[PDB]
């Protein structure tokens, strides 16, 4: 969260010197020359969350991660198999291109590269991650604390007995 | 080899170990061309020549 | 579509790739690109390599 | 040369599906699934390999930590139609049965190097 | 040469296994109370271990599955707390047990005195070894560390699992040479009772030492020898 | 029957009433043997050949197993537990499928 | 007690005296022998008056600690929270070298049982446990009889000694293990569950037995404070050296001609108390290998810095070793050292208790290697990576038995690395 | 610092965190990702693995992070080479009785050993003995 | 060894030098040959290499190594690079950015 003090610096460095000239959304799209069919696909902005087997923080949007989150993901599309080899096949060419690399900082770049572009996108934000321990281990003296079973009793001391 | 039973990775770790400074340039300061010239041969005897490294860095 | 296909690829899967882009001469074509990512992470080669 | 999957002595194959020649393998021409056998063993129910998309790099021969995988002696298998060069499970352990002493030489000289 | 216990999980046996029902006799469950007692009600667990003792002493040396269940369900707590107690200790013994149980202490301070050869004496006489019960089922045989006995350092324990909780006694028979030992141990037979603590000495006083075989009778400085000082209060 | 029983496991490096992990594959054509998904023949298959092999005793409570007699051209070393084993309920390698039992625990 | 030299303790001062059960260990004779003398007048005098003796005698702890008695109870809180406070006296002795505790508990049970009174109004305990080790059966009784008879006079209950203080007193024991002589493993151990010590940043003072304040002290610092009250700080200071004053019992184990307990004033010199007490090494001071000064737990010392020592908690800290307990171990020539501290690995091996990381693999590895040199099968570099294991060892563990594990080895290593290289190579050699 | 918000320094950097957090919460409040294996957000502290070892300037050994309450005014500091070496030592002691079985084990991709054996852990073993050996049963059909 | 040198630049010039280059690369392998090193080959950095087939079967940390080097790959620190290498054909260099 502090500084990574590396490549990165001159990488931010190099975005707040530059900028990009305004267009209206959906004209480069023309200028892509990719085919027009490929913008009528709808676009989810999401942030992975993290894997439920791994304890690591580096995937999810925290203060540790210094790497682009947000990825602009296509829906998926008809796959079956090979009739030879029993292999998946496909015909849809945006695939995996979305996942494996349109990689984004911030949910407000991905959504002006979608408008840019001109795909029409829902972004999603992922559920917040709040570091708070309940209040009956709150920390490590409340594991034996007098919560578990009350103040001992001292009715059975030999004095209160006799 | 010593790192058999020596084994200490944070003492040997250059790829991690890289970071980048940083400075600032104005142009109100003139550039210091006594160093550039002041020690530039005026005559073929003070010559000096830089050797071409023989090899490149290895760790023994 | 060299270029774009190491993308797609890990740093060691990409080696052949420079074997093939020039199939005279392999060694100095894969040469720079190990040379390459040995400066990138400042591993040094023992002499006998 | 020819891709073979290797068998032990016993006669159990060396393969445990740790699939680390597929994530390996450059040109993706390793397509493996597996499965829990009735034993109990981790056993593959496919090991297809594209012999139409191999480039004969070897880094699935490196990647196996069981010597399951091994790329053979023998560079006479031509065939006239390219489905007889689609591989599978069944014909990769057949040429490993084929060329099993040599490769077993092949593979005692080559560990005193590595 | 492991000990008594090679497993840390249930191994069905015959003898221990689910079917098996132990319960508290009425005099072990009288004592069973005065022990709970010692403790606060809403902290029943705490007499967990003497329980535990206690139920071995009655069982006859043995930490059985219906012991721990019976234990567990007295103390209103999961079986697995007991279990998991049951197995950390070492006094508890979860296999079958023999009348008597002598352990040798294999530590520092008694392996310079000759703690080998008093272990390889026993289990020469005695024919097992250490962690095997007698054929007869007189001795089982345990190695533990240090028993508390260093300046008396040649020493074994005895556990009395015969008569039960009325009868039970665990004794230390200290500055012991192999011949003592087999003494001891054929006295264990006979069911005689032997000289309670060191054999050649009362306590630790400075009266000798035990070397090899042989006990060496030395004695020179004595320092509580007299009339004891007594009652002081400062004025 | 197979179409409807529950995938199960035999049990010899497994326990014998476990579920099997199981894929999806062969299930439309109709296989449900693990065997049957990759060989379409009539021959001896590789489980039949492990099988056939005996269980191998050894002293002690634990067995080193490398796979082959050469460590370096085998299996990685494993280190396998014999406790509670016997002819019947043998340990088993989970790399070679080689089979130990040992009567060390037993004190012998 | 003369600042030059230090020795020779006379019977007039020492606070054990039927320590060697020469007469009744029982009440009658602990009345004889000036027990329960005036406790009331004692008790009385307020809580206050006996934290400031026990600060001004310089009483530090025995058990291996030696941290100050009097500022460790003063650590007790003055005023309840509405939580009672518990006093558990620690009469668990399991150490390898030591057997001091155990004639405590069978010959001086009422001087325990007194000073427990002492203690637990001098930090405001309503009840105390007395912690034995489950071995212990016979000094169990003893001191389940002593507690008896307290009862049966009026000692301990309300009103106890005839004061307005309220305390009560129960026997608690163990199972058998090492790790259960710590002080919150002792906690756990007696709430019910398994003995392994919890994370000091909560502190026994602050959070102890059920939640609750408690303080743990050995069985001899609390038989000692109750004379200390008595016979006075002055006298108690008198005997030691500056911040180390006290007498302390010391336990003479190994190759020496009388293996004694004895109480002796702290700073005698060793040899002194080799040769007056133990009645010298067998075959002479000459024939020393090595001697363990302080019980297992500390490393050893050779027969050169055996010499010039002096027996005392301070200065055996300067000769990188410690008085944890007066448990002193002789070696002879004879001794192979190398077998004796691979048996110390394998005692710290089988007596961890496993929680955490580096003492359960590290005391593991530790015996594993110690066997392999005991034989000569390792290398001359193995020594090296030994010492880098034990210092991995060193400060990353929960508690003080990785510690005490790591000790041993190093002092080996530091001391007697030419005996471990002469036989590896001659292994090799041969 | 807001009533119950304090102050604490992470690696030389000001932090505000309520007075409840530990020294682990407050490092990830700082962005400096600590190597955990027994600690768990919704779970009991544990304080076992003993591989959060952090620096503080008042104790003399190394703390554990979980468990160790943070107070006002106090340096954390979670690079500190010797920080470096008792995280080396400690994945050495997990590792020394861990089996080889990475290609076997489920877990080969998703393993949180492996992945802090790489970032936090040295390249190669000094472990020549045998190995433990623990045999399964069996905890139901799932 | 000599860089070989000519001045007309034409076609004929081309080919001499091709020759010269062809005799100096065989003085180049004479002297490789003889002073050739003995030793390690590749780097003994195991994050960056995999661990010799022995070593991985004998040591849980090089199992551990190869399984994360042939799966997953090193991560090459953020950066760019270009190097060049004097080729046969002249001068082939790679510009690789990483992130
Ligand atoms: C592994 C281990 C075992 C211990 N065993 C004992 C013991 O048996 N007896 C004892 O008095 N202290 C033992 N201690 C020291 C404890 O901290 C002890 O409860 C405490 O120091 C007593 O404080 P004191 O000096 O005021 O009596 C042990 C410590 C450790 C780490
Ligand atoms: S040789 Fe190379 S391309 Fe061919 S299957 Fe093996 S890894 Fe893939
Ligand atoms: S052939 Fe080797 S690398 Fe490929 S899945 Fe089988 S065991 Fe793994
Ligand atoms: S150091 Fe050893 S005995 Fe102490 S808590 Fe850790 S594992 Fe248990
Ligand atoms: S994948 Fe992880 S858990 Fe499984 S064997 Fe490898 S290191 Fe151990
Ligand atoms: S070493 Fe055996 S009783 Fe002390
Ligand atoms: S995460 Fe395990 S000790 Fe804190
Ligand atoms: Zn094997």
């Amino acid at each position: 969260a502090t500084a990574p003090q590396d490549f990165s610096l001159a990488m931010k460095k190099a975005d707040e010197i530059y900028s990009g000239k305004t267009v209206k959304a959906g004209d480069i799209g023309f200028s892509a020359g990719v085919p027009l069919e490929t913008y009528n696909r709808k676009v989810r902005i999401f942030c992975p969350a993290k894997a439920a087997s791994q304890s690591g923080l580096g995937r999810t949007l925290h203060p540790s991660s210094k790497a682009p989150q947000w990825k602009i993901v296509f829906e998926n599309l008809s796959k079956w198999e090979n009739p030879l080899m029993g292999w998946t096949s496909t015909a849809d060419p945006l695939e995996n291109v979305g996942r494996s690399t349109l990689l984004f900082y911030t949910k407000e770049e991905a959504a002006a590269f979608c408008a840019k572009h001109g795909w029409e996108y829902v972004v999603d934000e992922p559920n917040p991650r709040k570091h708070i321990r309940q209040k009956r281990y709150l920390g490590y003296g409340d594991n034996y604390s007098i919560k578990r079973k009350g103040v001992p009793d001292l009715a059975h001391l030999p004095s209160n007995r006799s | 080899p010593k790192l058999v039973y020596d084994i200490k990775y944070f003492a040997r770790d250059y790829r991690r170990n890289n970071s980048y400074t940083v400075r600032s340039v104005d142009s109100k300061t003139p550039f210091d061309y006594s160093k550039v010239f002041g020690s530039a041969p005026l005559k073929p005897a003070d010559v000096k020549t830089v050797r071409i490294p023989e090899v490149m860095p290895h760790r023994g | 579509g060299t270029e774009k296909l190491l993308e797609y690829k890990t740093y060691n899967q990409g080696i052949p790739y420079f074997d093939r882009l020039d199939y005279v001469s392999m060694m100095c074509m894969e040469h720079s690109y190990v040379l390459a990512i040995e400066q990138l992470l400042n591993v040094a080669v023992p002499l006998r390599g | 040369g020819e891709h073979a999957l290797r068998r032990y002595p016993t006669g159990e194959e060396r393969c445990i599906s740790c699939k680390l020649c597929e994530a390996i393998c450059p040109a993706q021409a390793i397509t493996i699934e597996a499965e829990e056998r009735e034993d109990g063993s981790r056993k593959t129910t496919r090991y297809d390999i594209d012999m139409t998309k191999c480039i004969y790099c070897g880094f699935c021969q490196e990647a196996c930590p069981v010597d399951a995988i091994v790329e053979g002696p023998n560079f006479e298998f031509s065939t006239e139609t390219r489905e007889e060069l689609l591989y599978d499970k069944q014909k990769l352990l057949e040429n490993g049965d084929k060329w099993e002493q040599e490769i077993a030489a092949n593979l005692r000289t080559e560990s005193l190097y590595r | 040469t492991n000990s008594t216990d090679v497993f840390n999980v249930h191994h069905d046996t015959p003898e221990n296994n689910k079917d098996t029902k132990f319960d508290f006799t009425e005099a072990n469950y009288k004592l069973v109370n005065k022990i709970m007692s010692n403790y606060p009600s809403n902290y029943k667990a705490s007499a967990m271990i003497p329980l535990l003792d206690l139920a071995q002493q009655q069982n006859g040396g043995v930490v059985s599955l219906a012991v721990m269940n019976r234990v567990a369900q007295i103390l209103e707590v999961p079986p697995i707390k007991v279990y998991e107690v049951a197995t950390f200790f070492t006094m508890f013994n979860r296999s079958k047990m023999g009348k008597y149980h002598v352990c040798i202490c294999g530590t520092t301070p008694c392996r310079l005195q000759g703690a080998q050869k008093i272990e390889e004496a026993i289990t020469k006489h005695l024919g097992v070894g250490i962690g095997q019960t007698t054929a007869d089922g007189t001795f089982t045989l345990g190695e533990m560390e240090c028993m508390g006995a260093c300046v008396n350092a040649p020493m074994i324990a005895v556990a009395d699992y015969r008569n039960g909780v009325e009868g039970f006694s665990y004794n230390y028979y200290e500055d012991l040479t192999p011949q003592d030992a087999v003494n001891i141990l054929e006295k264990l037979k006979k069911g005689e009772k032997p000289k309670l603590g060191s054999q050649h000495r009362q306590t630790a006083e400075p009266a000798g030492a035990v070397v090899g075989d042989k006990w060496i009778p030395s004695s020179g400085e004595q320092t509580l020898m007299g009339e004891l000082p007594g009652p002081y209060c400062r004025d | 029957a197979e179409k409807n029983k529950i995938p199960e496991t035999v049990g010899g490096a497994a326990f014998k009433g476990d579920l099997r992990g199981t894929s999806a594959v062969g299930l439309g054509d109709g296989l449900y043997s693990h065997t049957s998904k990759w060989m379409q023949g009539n021959g001896k298959s590789p489980m039949d050949y492990i099988n056939e092999v005996e269980p191998i005793k050894v002293k002690g409570l634990v067995v080193a197993s490398h796979g082959s007699d050469d460590p370096a051209l085998g299996c990685p070393v494993e280190y396998i537990s014999l406790k509670g084993t016997s002819y019947e309920n043998p340990a088993v390698c989970k790399y070679t499928g080689n089979r130990y039992y040992s009567d060390c625990w037993k004190h012998g | 007690p003369e600042k030059t030299t230090f020795g020779g303790l006379r019977d007039q001062d020492r606070i054990f005296t039927n320590i060697y059960g020469r007469h009744d260990p029982y009440i009658k004779g602990a009345e004889a022998r000036g027990d329960w003398y005036m406790t009331k007048d004692l008790v009385g005098k307020g809580r206050d008056w006996i934290i400031d003796q026990i600060k001004k005698s310089g009483l530090r702890g025995r058990g291996g600690a030696g941290f100050a008695s009097g500022l460790k109870w003063s650590f007790m809180p003055k005023v309840s929270d509405g939580r009672p406070s518990y006093l558990v006296v620690n009469g668990d002795e399991s150490e390898p070298g030591t057997c001091k505790d155990r004639e405590i508990m069978r010959h001086e049970p009422h001087k325990l049982v007194e000073g427990c009174l002492v203690a637990g109004t001098a930090m405001g305990a309503r009840a105390g446990y007395i912690y034995i080790r489950g071995e212990f059966v016979n000094e169990r009784k003893a001191v389940e009889r002593a507690v008896a008879e307290a009862y049966a006079k009026g000692y301990l209950g309300k009103n106890a000694c005839g004061s307005g203080v309220d305390f009560d007193l129960f026997v608690h024991y163990g199972a058998g293990a090492y790790i259960c002589g710590e002080e919150t493993a002792l906690i756990e151990s007696l709430e019910g569950k398994q003995g392994k010590p919890r994370l000091k940043p909560p502190f026994p003072a602050g959070m102890g037995l059920y939640g609750c304040p408690t303080t743990v002290t050995n069985v001899e610092t609390v038989a000692v404070s109750p004379t200390i009250l008595r016979r006075g700080p002055e006298w108690f200071s008198s005997f030691g050296r500056k911040n180390n004053a006290g007498t302390k019992l010391f336990a003479i184990s190994g190759h020496v001609n009388r293996p004694v307990t004895v109480e002796e004033e702290m700073s005698i010199p060793l040899r002194e108390l080799i040769e007056r007490h133990a009645g010298g090494v067998r075959g002479g001071w000459d024939n020393l290998l090595a001697i363990i000064p302080g019980g297992s737990s500390v490393p050893l010392l050779p027969k050169k810095m055996c010499d010039d020592v002096i027996m005392d908690f301070d200065a055996l800290r300067t000769a990188q070793s410690g008085l944890g307990t007066a448990a002193v171990i002789v070696m002879n020539k004879d001794t192979d050292v190398i077998d004796a501290i691979a048996r110390l690995s394998y005692f710290y091996k089988h007596e961890s208790c496993g929680q955490c990381t580096p003492c359960r693999e590290g005391t593991g590895w530790l015996y594993d290697i110690m066997s392999r040199m005991r034989k000569g099968d390792a290398r001359l570099e193995e020594i090296d990576m030994l010492w880098e294991i034990t210092k991995q060892i060193e400060g990353h563990t929960i508690c003080a038995l990785g510690d005490a594990a790591a000790w041993p080895v190093q002092g080996l290593i530091r001391h007697f690395r030419s005996e471990m290289e002469d036989r590896i190579k001659n292994a090799d050699q041969q | 610092l807001p009533a119950d918000k304090m102050e604490v320094f992470v690696n030389g950097e000001a932090v505000v965190v309520p007075k409840n957090f530990t020294v682990l919460q407050a490092c990830d409040a700082a962005g400096v990702d600590v190597p955990r294996f027994c600690y768990h957000q919704r779970l009991s502290i544990a304080g076992n693995c003993r591989m959060c070892l952090v620096e503080i300037e008042k104790a003399p050994k190394p703390v554990a992070s979980c468990a160790f309450p943070a107070g006002p005014g106090m340096k954390i500091k979670t690079d500190t080479p010797v920080i470096k070496k008792a995280r080396e030592g400690v994945m050495e002691f997990l590792l020394i009785n861990h089996p080889l079985d990475c290609p076997i084990c489920d877990q080969g991709g998703e393993c949180d050993l492996q992945d802090q054996a790489m970032i936090f852990g040295s390249d190669r073993s000094r472990f020549i003995e045998y190995k433990r050996a623990v045999a399964d049963k069996n905890l139901g059909p799932l | 060894f000599n860089v070989p040198i000519a001045g007309h630049g034409d076609c004929y010039d081309r080919y001499l030098v091709r020759v010269q280059e062809m005799r100096e690369s065989l003085r180049i392998i004479y002297q490789c040959l003889n002073e050739m090193p003995d030793g390690l080959y590749k780097t003994p950095d195991q994050k960056v290499s995999p661990p010799s087939r022995g070593q991985m079967k004998q040591s849980m940390e090089s199992l551990i190594h190869h399984f994360k080097l042939f799966s997953e790959g090193y991560h090459v620190p953020a950066g760019e690079t270009y190097r060049a290498v004097e080729a046969p054909k002249g001068e082939f260099g790679v510009y690789l950015v990483s992130r």
